């Protein structure tokens, strides 16, 4: 249920 | 006026199928292509992630590509004063994240058409910078600047046009309240419908 964000 | 029409919106796997759509659990909210969603970030008690849904696909579940939005404060340069509440920028930043992972939806106006909202609530945001995340790049790089402290149009606060320079001003820097600006029967500025709604003179 959280995201992730990947690195930019 | 000619223009292309790009056959796909995401790069990543595109060998997937495609879903139509997906609906969050319990409700009646679809999410389709083109749609901009909530999202649970990491960190407890701070404002949901906001997203484009480039693409929907599943596995043997649900899968959607994600264009991300940035909030001013979560970019390079952190939020500045003509940032408004509701202000996203588009990035160039894409992830692959579980639909699971959508809240809800929201809707990310052009800033002429929020600045033209009767009533902005929770889910309404907008965007007018396009965001380069791997540099903290803007474009476009120059915006329109108004006023004596010469800063761009933040749609949260209050301004006046003179009806000489069809400039705008903050009423606090010209001396004046909140109050006596809204009393205003005409404006005519000491050098001498919203900003938005001006097409002129830019500054990086
Ligand atoms: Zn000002
Ligand atoms: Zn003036």
């Amino acid at each position: 249920k959280a995201a992730r964000k990947s690195a930019p | 006026m000619a223009k292309t029409r790009p056959g796909v919106a995401s790069k990543i796997k595109t060998g997937r199928k495609e879903l139509d759509s997906y609906t969050i659990k319990g409700t009646n909210k679809v999410v389709r292509a083109g749609d901009c969603v909530l999202m649970r970030p990491s960190d407890a008690g701070k404002p949901p992630y906001v997203a484009r849904v480039e693409k929907i696909e599943a596995d043997a579940n649900v899968k959607v590509h994600c264009r991300w939005y940035y909030r001013p404060e979560e970019s390079l340069g952190g939020r500045r004063q003509f940032h408004g509440a509701k202000e996203l920028f588009l990035s160039d930043h894409f992830d692959v994240q579980s639909a699971h992972t959508i809240e809800g939806k929201c809707i990310v106006h052009t800033f002429k058409n929020y600045t033209r909202l009767e009533n902005v609530g929770a889910e309404d945001y907008y965007c007018r910078f396009e965001y380069k995340a791997a540099t903290g790049a803007f474009t476009p790089d120059r915006v329109a600047v108004y006023c004596k402290c010469e800063m761009p149009y933040n749609p949260d606060d209050l301004m006046v046009q003179c009806e000489g320079c069809k400039d705008w001003y903050h009423p606090a820097c010209v001396g004046m309240t909140i109050e006596e600006a809204k009393k205003l029967d005409h404006f005519v500025c000491a050098e001498c419908s919203s900003p938005a709604d001006d097409v002129k003179v830019r500054l990086s």
